[PDB]
């Protein structure tokens, strides 16, 4: 009633000094077009259509146009406002605790985060100044993952699977464990990290924000879209957009990451947009510059040091390990751009082994570097027993192997996980001390994930206290060792 | 082919009808005329179909694969406002039996051909898989009603790549 | 808070005392069997020990 | 040694039969690569051709 | 908001059906089974129980 | 790639390199601003590069893959004639350590299509091709010095071919 006047109350329509451009050429979504030559390149002009586009080609003779949008909605020859401003995002972090499209559009509903500030999206990679050495260990969560290849702050890293290969699952596990990182007081432990879903179903991006609000990480998350119903350059437009997105609170000192996937997707759309372009682009469609094309996005994993004020923006690519097919030219380049790689096993998913990184597969060369020491000395050894296992289990009567055996046996009967089980590196060092004393590797690696949910339990529990005393051990305490080796005794009762 | 295919889906309008009060949806683009007059006795002999009985449990729709895809094609989203018609617009969970999927990548990609379009690396439209999603994307368990797709997933010599 | 957040305000506070009124069912306990059970088996495994023993 | 023998030889082939099978497996792997990697190899080609005219 | 007509006449339907809505302003019967269909989904989102209804669970044990 | 090329590559100039006197180049081209990063605070430490003097007569050099690859698509010359410069003006033992070859011509294909012409299979320049084997006729020790290049050649999805 009157609320509904209010709102048209108060409507603003001041008015502007503006020409446009009217449509010349129509077909296919990109209109070589004539006029508003007073429009800039890489700018954010906008159709009679009400839709903006991106500069896509000015002609000696006519204008080319680079928009996401539907044109059965646009007929010809419609007048495009030369805004020749520089397609920018907002600035801010308005987002956080918000679910918003690539362009801002919380499909979502929750209402706009009206970001206050404008990102120039044009930004650029990172230079030399703040690139320095990462420090800060990643809140991962995911107990053998993390365990395995300890992350940091700024990586340049990357991920592959097959179809519903945990690597949802593995971004889900991540967002669990950026809750009690956000409820971290210290920035560096507070996960204002951020999170993209490429290509995705929106309804099934819609129960993942659904498992979101029942994660509560909202404060620990903001939702930058692309669904399936995504354009070309809006898939595209998706990894500048998490670029800039995380470039606004890397600049505001924000030590964080970005979680985009899945990158394979905007790929199609790369493809299919120079398709429509007709420009011969090569194998998988892939026109030459998608490295560069990707480069753009990638060189953006940034462990902003000082120089940039101790932000962090640490990136992780998403391109599916499609049928595990390691020869993609997009996969060829998907390594060759990160310092790093998340390669997960498919077999052992397979086998129903969930997790299932690709043990023999994976490499991150991020480690202790960033990583909590004490778990590294509780397991280093450990996972060097694990490739020896391997080295074992490439085999099928030594005592001295069968002892290797039964380590992994242990070994793989602990390292996974299962879905949505947040956690901080303590029952990982914890575990790890535990195994890395084999002195479970009598009791059978079938009871040996019950006994673990027990001993897990127990020390929730009881050396809850002198779980703290370890997280205060920032280093192995003797005394900490001890009441480890106590209390696993103890458990070793419960067992 | 001699799957219990016909069978299962038969099985499955009668389970909607009755296990869910919901009826179904027959668009079979391209279909043959031979098969399209078997189908028809075939699912008036089931009862769920009757021209006139008004007590059929389903709605029926069948393609001419000799016509150009360029009919053949739009048929989708003619199954989709269907869908939204019985569903949206008659509030009611629904299921589309929709053979073939790589069929409709062949229909895609003669339109395409159509576009004089640089097909895609399996000469499909360049975007193809835009559509193809939105077909997926088209049915979806909405608030408007849970649009379900029987997926006929044509093996293209069983290469899934 | 669910007051000013709904239309039914004075209705959040109202139910707000009505919850405080409502009353959900407390259990019951039968420890004291347990007891007695307890403490007669005491008895009879003592006398028979510090007997027979 | 006979009944050995034969049992030796089953398991034998056994154990071949799994390593052809993973052979086999890799193989036709890369087979459907190649394949549709030459299909749309000479696709290409035609279109550049086309591209040509 | 008053140097356009425009908004003047905005302003003037607003404060047009606002004070209208003593009456439906423009109620519309379709919009009435729209109405009564919402009631039907709210119900069943709600639940089937009497919205102020205070319950008990008379709860029992082993 | 991932082959160690970068590890490998720098595990072999940390050793041979350990006694390189002449002026030097390392060159990181469509390369990680990261690698540029490590690259420096290694060398610049290790004296081959001077921490706080001029003694960098080993340098690494930064293409990093942040650049268009049009951006990207100079560097080599510019490396040729540097170490022209170095050795062939000072006739010393200059060394060059270079990457990624790979990036190079996928460059000149990346323009050579942009070239607006017929590029080729692979989509090269027609020349392209000449364009990198006479980049190498200029990327030879000399009889005016003594220059030695290094070349990282991504193999591109390892086609042998």
């Amino acid at each position: 009633s009157s609320i509904l006047e209010e709102r048209i109350l108060g409507a603003d329509t001041s008015v502007d000094l503006e020409e446009t451009g009217r449509v010349l050429s129509i077909g296919d979504g990109i209109a070589r077009v004539h006029g508003l030559r007073n429009v800039q390149a890489e700018e954010m002009v906008e159709f009679s259509s009400g839709l903006k586009g991106m500069s896509l080609n000015l002609e000696p003779d006519n204008v080319g146009v680079v928009v996401f949008g539907n044109d059965k909605l646009i007929k010809e020859g419609d007048i495009v406002k030369r805004t020749g401003a520089i397609v920018d995002v907002p600035v801010g972090e308005e987002l956080l605790g918000r679910v918003v499209d690539a362009l801002g559009n919380a499909i979502d509903g929750k209402g706009p985060i009206g970001s206050k500030a404008r990102r120039r999206v044009g930004l650029k990679a990172p230079g030399i100044i703040p690139r320095i050495s990462v420090r800060e260990p990643m809140q991962t969560g995911i107990k053998a993952v993390d365990s395995l290849v300890p992350i940091g702050r700024g990586q340049r890293e990357l991920i592959i699977g097959d179809r519903q290969t945990g690597k949802t699952s593995i971004a889900i596990d991540t967002i669990i464990n950026q809750k009690r990182f956000n409820d971290g007081t210290d920035e560096k432990k507070k996960l204002y990290c951020i999170y993209v879903a490429i290509g995705q179903k929106r309804s099934t991006v819609a129960q993942l924000v659904k498992r979101l609000t029942d994660a509560d990480a909202m404060k620990y998350t903001i939702v930058v879209s692309a669904t399936a119903s995504d354009a070309a350059p809006l898939q595209y437009l998706a990894p500048y957009s998490g670029c800039s997105m995380g470039e606004y609170f890397r600049d505001n000192g924000k030590h964080a990451l970005i979680i985009y996937d899945d990158l394979s997707k905007q790929a199609v759309a790369y493809r299919q947009m120079s398709l429509l372009l007709r420009r011969p682009p090569g194998r998988e469609a892939y026109p030459g510059d998608v490295f560069y094309l990707h480069s753009r996005l990638l060189e953006r994993a940034a462990k902003m040091n000082d120089a940039f004020g101790g932000g962090s923006l640490t990136a992780l690519p998403v391109i599916e390990t499609q049928a595990g097919d390691v020869s993609a030219y997009i996969p060829t380049n998907v390594i060759s751009i990160t310092d790093g790689q998340i390669f997960l096993e498919t077999e052992l998913f397979y086998k129903g082994i969930r997790p299932a990184i690709n043990v023999g597969l994976s490499v991150s060369r991020v480690g202790s570097a960033a990583q909590t020491r004490a778990m590294k000395q509780v397991a280093g050894t450990m996972k060097l027993e694990l490739a020896q296992y391997r080295e074992v289990a490439a085999f099928a009567l030594d005592a001295a192997t069968q002892q290797l055996l039964s380590r992994g046996v242990r070994l793989t009967e602990l390292l996974k996980q299962g879905q949505y089980s947040p956690m901080a590196i303590e029952e990982q060092v914890a575990v790890i001390y535990a195994g890395v004393r084999g002195y479970l590797d009598k009791l059978e690696p079938s009871k040996i994930t019950k006994f673990e949910n027990a001993f897990l339990s127990h020390v929730i529990s009881q050396h809850q206290a002198l779980l703290g005393k370890i997280r205060t051990d920032g280093k192995i305490s003797e005394e900490s060792d001890a009441k480890l080796k106590e209390i696993v005794t103890n458990f070793l009762a419960g067992f | 082919a001699g799957v219990g295919k016909t069978v299962l889906i038969m099985e499955l309008i009668n389970n909607v009808a009755k296990a869910h009060g919901g009826y179904s949806v027959f668009a079979g683009v391209g279909e043959r005329t031979r098969e399209g007059n078997d189908l028809y006795h075939e699912m008036i002999e089931s009862g769920v179909i009757n021209l006139k009985d008004a007590t059929s449990k389903v709605a029926l729709v069948y393609g001419q694969m000799n016509e150009p895809p360029g009919a053949r094609a739009r048929v989708a989203l003619t199954g989709l406002t269907v869908a939204e018609y019985f569903r949206d617009q008659e509030g009611q969970d629904v299921l589309l039996f929709i053979d073939n999927i790589f069929r409709f990548t062949q229909a895609g990609s003669e339109v395409s051909a159509l576009l004089g379009r640089i097909p895609s690396a399996v000469g499909y439209q360049p975007t193809l898989a835009t559509d193809m999603g939105t077909m997926q994307e088209r049915i979806t368990t909405t608030k408007k009603g849970s649009i379900t797709s029987v997926q006929a997933i044509y093996v293209p010599a069983d290469d899934l790549t | 808070y669910y007051k000013a957040n709904v239309a039914k305000a004075g209705l959040v506070d109202d139910f707000e005392k009505k919850f405080n009124a409502l009353k959900v069912p407390i259990p019951e306990d039968k420890y004291t069997a347990q007891v007695d059970a307890e403490e007669k088996e005491d008895v009879k495994s003592c006398a028979e020990f510090l007997t027979q023993s | 040694s006979t009944t050995s023998e034969q049992s030796a030889r089953m398991t034998a082939m056994d154990n071949a039969s799994k390593n052809a099978s993973e052979m086999i497996d890799k193989l036709t792997l890369t087979f459907n690569r190649t394949r549709q990697a030459v299909i749309t190899k000479e696709l290409i080609e035609i279109i550049s051709g086309a591209a040509a005219l | 908001d008053p140097v356009q007509k425009l908004f003047v006449d905005k302003i003037r339907e607003y404060r047009t059906k606002r004070q209208t809505s003593g009456g439906p302003v423009d109620a519309g019967p379709e919009y009435q089974q729209d109405l009564d269909r919402e009631l039907f989904k709210l119900k069943q989102m709600y639940g089937k129980a009497d919205m102020n209804t205070f319950p008990n669970f008379t709860f029992e044990d082993p």
